């Protein structure tokens, strides 16, 4: 299971404890939270340049 | 410590000449109980090799550690100096005979001088002027080999830098469209190769494999120049801390070229196998005790703790990639050391490190956290938008002091 | 304004000035000349020392920025002791001292900074986790420190370093007992680390729970899911104070327009 998730080949991970594989059921329709955390930076930034512009 | 492993057979047929003693000179001597017997053979090589300024600079040391020809040396300086004029003159004659075809190797001979006689100063700015008198591709060809060779030769590496630019651009973008793909020879897997060895002194250490992997085993085994025992040790080594899995399985696993490399050099290749096979605890240990014997190096000692802390870091990343959750005593087992100590490595590689994760200490596991997407973006755009706020009711302060015209005077 | 903070900063009563310090200034009355840059400053530096005193870091940090961003041509004596507090506050509410603006005038840089060096050493031992070391320099450099009758600020910043380092520990532990706490923090005792984690959680600097049966502190760090009314609400608080200030600005930008000298170019 090591070499394989390792290699990109299974998507999940293991939990050593309990002896348990947990798969990767994930990664839905998320870009939207992506598209948000562009959209504040770039804000953060454009916000400094107004500021200073000249003085 | 001892090298069985290392037959001194195996020692004196890597290098020649008197690059042998720039080796052992300094770091060598710190170890006591081995310099001695290395003392015999010594004996019997300084002598030669036309050292003349050598000769008394290093034996001051070794004399009051304990008859002999003491005026052997006297005679060797005086007739030196003659044989370079004699020849100066026969070669003005060429000059003044308005042949351009004989005074081809005139410049190329004189230069050849300067290298065995031990000066090397003088060789660079003479090779300046010879870049001028090069105007056919068969010319630049030639003077192409000497440039390289010397320029490393002095151990000036802002120089270096600047000067190996000006051999990418010069010929034309590699002879026009290739000359039919390559030459018989393969040229361009020497030039690699010395740029390998500059590219590590520049703390460069991925660009220094990525250009000594591609070389090519057509040479077989060359005296005239470094072995290719330390040419194995240094991609690999380099290999395994710089590039990831992926480069790794596609430039060293399964790359059918550096694997004859790896043929000479058992060692190394058992290190990047078990590494690649998770097998870390084998890995780890046989790197440890080869440090000892990379540490008499003179190239790869002031890179081995760095390398060896960033091989360490990487085993503790791709260990913990395909886990969940890892129990601490596994892990502790698994990287030769103890559970404290793990943890103490491992706060540093979740404060600021690749691993992402929150050590639990009270059972010793090492439980991996997932930072929640939709909540991250709505505590930064709320911070963001608390700083920009802040930003314009300074800025409109900032308007009114500047209308009135406020300043302290 | 400087007048009236400066009279409630003499006999204590800092009540009173609140309502004259939570509003955000536009405008600067001409007074028919006069007016030097003396009030300007003293009202953003008497206003940072009553937020400090109200333990208000968020504000006082605020106020002491925009009296060192004032344009000026020499050192003042009301100056100099803003940028010693700038340290301080900054020191205690953030982790490290914060960048001035670009646009703050070149006498800060050139000639206040030089005098105030007790405190930017104080930074650079404020930087690598240490109590012990700067603890030793607050005992040496003490006799500046009071003089300045800035005392019982620095004071503060040794607390705020046990505190920053136990906020430290959240970013890499899950779990940990007190003992061991009491370690890495230099707190020198499990009993003194559970009544300093205790305060923190009161005061709302960290998310923790002590277990007394088993000596250990468990870090939740779990305060709350972006799924609630109150959230919304705070979202829309946030929301009208942007709204409204940007038709402030709308207003100002509108008078310009209409300005004589303004249309000619």
């Amino acid at each position: 299971l090591v070499q394989c998730i390792l290699d990109n080949t299974i998507h999940g991970r293991i939990d050593q404890v309990n002896q348990l594989l947990e798969l990767d059921h994930q990664k839905r329709g998320g870009a939207r939270y992506t598209a948000l955390d562009k959209w504040t930076n770039q804000l953060n930034s454009l916000n400094q340049a107004v500021v200073s512009k000249l003085a | 410590v001892e090298n069985p492993s290392l037959d001194l057979e195996q020692y004196a047929a890597s290098y020649s000449g008197l690059m042998r003693i720039e080796r052992l000179q300094f770091i060598a001597d710190h170890c006591p109980t081995l310099r001695v017997e290395a003392l015999k053979m010594a004996l019997s090589f300084v002598q030669r090799t036309f050292n003349v300024d050598m000769y008394e600079e290093i034996h001051r040391k070794l004399s009051e550690a304990t008859a002999l020809d003491t005026a052997w040396v006297e005679a060797t300086r005086k007739k030196a100096l003659l044989k370079l004029e004699k020849l100066d003159t026969d070669l003005k004659n060429y000059k003044g005979n308005s042949i351009k075809e004989s005074i081809r190797r005139g410049h190329d001979d004189l230069g050849d001088h300067y290298l065995d006689c031990g000066d090397l100063s003088n060789a660079l700015k003479c090779y300046s002027r010879a870049r001028d008198y090069c105007t056919s591709a068969k010319h630049v060809i030639n003077m192409c080999l000497n440039v390289i060779k010397v320029s490393v030769y002095l151990q000036n590496w802002s120089h270096v830098l600047s000067y190996v630019s000006k051999a990418e651009s010069t010929p034309e973008i590699a002879e026009q469209r290739g000359e039919r793909d390559s030459q018989t020879q393969a040229i361009l897997t020497k030039l690699k190769c010395a740029a390998g060895l500059a590219e590590l002194a520049a703390r460069k250490y991925k660009q220094a494999a990525k250009c000594l992997l591609l070389a090519s085993f057509d040479h077989c085994d060359f005296p005239e120049l470094l072995s290719p025992s330390n040419v194995a040790i240094y991609g690999g080594l380099c290999a395994l801390a710089t590039f990831d899995r992926q480069e790794l399985q596609r430039n060293v696993i399964s790359s059918s070229s550096f694997k004859l490399f790896l043929e000479l050099e058992p060692q190394v290749r058992d290190i990047i196998f078990k590494f690649y096979e998770s097998k870390y605890a084998s890995c780890l240990k046989m790197l440890d005790e080869m440090k000892d014997n990379l540490l008499l190096d003179m190239y790869l000692a002031p890179h081995v703790r760095t390398l060896y802390t960033q091989i360490r870091n990487r085993a503790l990343i791709q260990y913990f990639s395909p886990y969940v959750s890892a129990d601490m005593h596994r892990m502790a087992a698994a990287f030769n050391t103890t559970v404290a100590a793990l943890e103490d490595e491992l706060t540093q590689l979740i404060l600021e490190g690749l691993i992402s994760a929150r050590v639990d200490s009270h059972s010793k596991i090492l439980y991996a956290r997932d930072v929640d997407q939709r909540s991250t973006t709505f505590e930064k755009s709320l911070l963001m938008g608390k700083e920009f706020q802040r930003r314009a009711k300074a800025m409109m302060l900032r308007a009114a002091v500047l209308r009135n015209q406020i300043h302290v005077k | 304004h400087a007048d009236l903070c400066q009279l409630c900063l003499l006999a204590k009563c800092f009540k009173p000035a609140l309502p004259y310090l939570d509003v955000d200034m536009m405008d600067i009355c001409k007074e028919n000349g006069a007016y030097d840059a003396k009030h300007f400053l003293c009202y953003y530096y008497y206003g940072g020392m009553i937020y400090t005193g109200l333990k208000n870091f968020e504000r006082a940090l605020y106020f002491y920025e925009q009296a060192i961003t004032t344009p000026a041509m020499a050192v003042s004596h009301i100056m100099l002791e803003s940028y010693k507090k700038y340290i301080l506050v900054s020191l205690i509410l953030l982790g490290k001292v914060q960048q001035l603006p670009k646009y703050t005038s070149q006498i800060v840089g050139r000639f206040i900074k030089p005098l105030s060096n007790a405190y930017h050493e104080l930074a650079q031992v404020y930087s690598t986790n240490n109590p012990s070391e700067l603890r030793n320099l607050v005992n040496k450099h003490s006799e500046t420190f009071t003089r300045d009758n800035n005392m019982g600020l620095v004071k503060q910043c040794l607390s705020s370093l046990y505190k920053k380092n136990i906020q430290r520990l959240t970013k890499t532990f899950l779990t940990l007992s007190l003992q061991d706490m009491a370690s890495r923090v230099q707190l020198s005792g499990p009993q003194e680390a559970e009544k300093y984690v205790l305060h923190m959680i009161e005061d709302g600097e960290i998310f923790a729970s002590i277990n007394q049966k088993d000596g250990m502190v468990s870090f939740h760090d779990n305060p709350e899911k972006y799924n609630n009314p109150a959230m919304l609400h705070n979202i829309d608080q946030e929301m009208l104070k942007c709204i409204e200030l940007d038709e402030r600005l709308k207003a100002m930008d509108q008078e310009i327009t209409v300005n004589p000298q303004f249309v000619q170019k």
